């Protein structure tokens, strides 16, 4: 089965610079016409830039809003294609796919002039309004960071049930703040031990934060 | 330059049939291509070369094209099939390619849910911080579409509110969280705070105050 | 294995 694994994106100032790199396994590669896709928050797909094989001479290919900032290139000895990213500009931030009929799982490039910064993780205790039919509500706020993602877990990834983390808010800050709550047994609450596991790994940062009731 | 037209909404019943049409010039000379993408996922191609079914598309994904149109039919819809299609395909020399508008397929009749309305008040630790933060999170609800609304006793607050548009879970209901970010002082100084969740005539109010 | 894009033209 084929698989396109694309990575390099991260958080870079305007202006600044980036290489995204794909790596293409169960197809053969050295006849593809690969392309780069992007997508913009809530957006429909844009296509960037493509590379035909290097059989048919190798021609790259730009979309106008990118031509002359980008380099598209490819490495058919490690079935790899890079993306050379330039001069970037805010417009730049996007979900970036690899893409010949198949799609990689996309890598996150945001273009923002604002520093990375570590979550506040904060706890949301359980308490009777958010107890109803025999189980409690729980969960950690993990507020004002940048750039995304976090992602979260539960007891180190033993409760994995249950378990609800809601799509981040982006706020007028220019920061993001999310929350996952967890469902669990009411009787368990006293004898239970829960804490919320953070990472945030554009600023190497792990949490473990520990809920108890109020 | 070169431009692919398609709606940008559809909506069919559960059983019947669903054609999204890709309308362009070149297509008499290039082929078009059909991906499926989830909410939240990347696209997955559900027609290859006009009319090909790619290995473990379900056979009621079907395409076809003549002319200037491509057409991705799908029979006996399921409310698993709402999705955003877009047709891919060149322009008229093979230089670069394109991409249609997308089209959200909406599948009616799917069954109302009230939201569930979690609101919570600002932590300790938070408050020791010198911050404040209300936490309403609204979860599995259809339609797509709540109304946030916060109240200072019974007075309405604009400032200092964050909510989320909308977004598809899982089972293709809906959650989003809304934040109110007070001072501590403020916190105190009202008897409560409440979250109001309007959702197709129905209202639920939750209400925490800093007492308690 | 064979569905990618191949640069072919109708």
């Amino acid at each position: 089965e084929v698989q396109l694994v694309e990575s390099g994106g991260g958080l870079v100032e305007p202006g600044g610079s980036l290489r995204l790199s794909c790596a293409v396994s169960g197809f053969d590669f050295e006849k593809a016409w690969m392309s780069w896709v992007r997508q913009a928050p809530g957006q429909g797909l844009q296509w960037v830039a493509r590379i035909k094989s290097t059989a048919d001479g190798g021609t790259t290919s730009y979309a106008a809003p990118v031509e002359g900032r980008f380099i598209i290139s490819r490495d058919d000895s490690r079935n790899m294609l890079y993306l050379q990213m330039n001069s970037l500009k805010t417009e730049d931030t996007a979900v970036y796919y690899c893409t010949s009929a198949h799609w990689g799982q996309g890598t996150l490039v945001t273009v923002s002039s604002a520093s990375t910064k570590g979550p506040s993780v904060f706890p949301l205790a359980p308490s009777s309004k958010s107890t109803s039919g025999g189980t409690a509500a729980l969960g950690c706020l993990v507020k004002d960071y940048f750039p995304e993602p976090v992602t979260v877990s539960w007891n180190s990834g033993a409760l994995t049930s249950g378990v609800h983390t809601f799509p981040a808010v982006l706020q007028s800050s220019g920061l993001y703040s999310l929350s996952s709550v967890v469902t669990v047994p009411s009787s368990s609450l006293g004898t239970q031990t829960y804490i919320c596991n953070v990472n945030h790994k554009p600023s190497n940062t792990k949490v473990d934060k520990r809920v108890e009731p109020k | 330059s070169y431009e692919l037209t398609q709606p940008p909404s559809v909506s069919v019943s559960p059983g019947q049939t669903a054609r999204i049409t890709c309308s362009g010039e070149a297509l008499p000379m290039q082929f078009a291509h059909w991906y499926q993408q989830r909410p939240g996922k990347a696209p997955v191609i559900v027609v290859y070369k006009d009319s090909e079914r790619p290995s473990g598309v379900p056979e009621r994904f079907s395409g076809s094209s003549s002319g200037t149109t491509a057409t991705l039919t799908i029979t006996g819809v399921q409310a698993e099939d709402e999705a955003d299609y877009y047709c891919q395909s060149p322009d008229s020399t093979n230089t670069y390619e394109v991409f249609g508008g997308g089209t959200k397929l909406t599948v009616l009749s799917q069954p109302k849910a009230a939201p569930s309305v979690t609101l919570f008040p600002p932590s300790s630790e938070e408050l020791q911080a010198n911050k404040a933060t209300l936490v309403c999170l609204i979860s599995d609800f259809y339609p797509g579409a709540v109304t946030v609304a916060w109240k200072a006793d019974s007075s309405p607050v604009k400032a200092g509110v964050e909510t989320t548009t909308p977004s598809k879970q899982s089972n293709n209901k809906y959650a989003a969280s809304s934040y109110l970010s007070l001072t501590p002082e403020q916190w105190k100084s009202h008897r409560s705070y409440s979250c109001q969740v309007t959702h197709e005539g129905s209202t639920v109010e939750k209400t925490v105050a800093p007492t308690e | 294995m064979d569905v990618f894009m191949k640069g072919l033209s109708k």
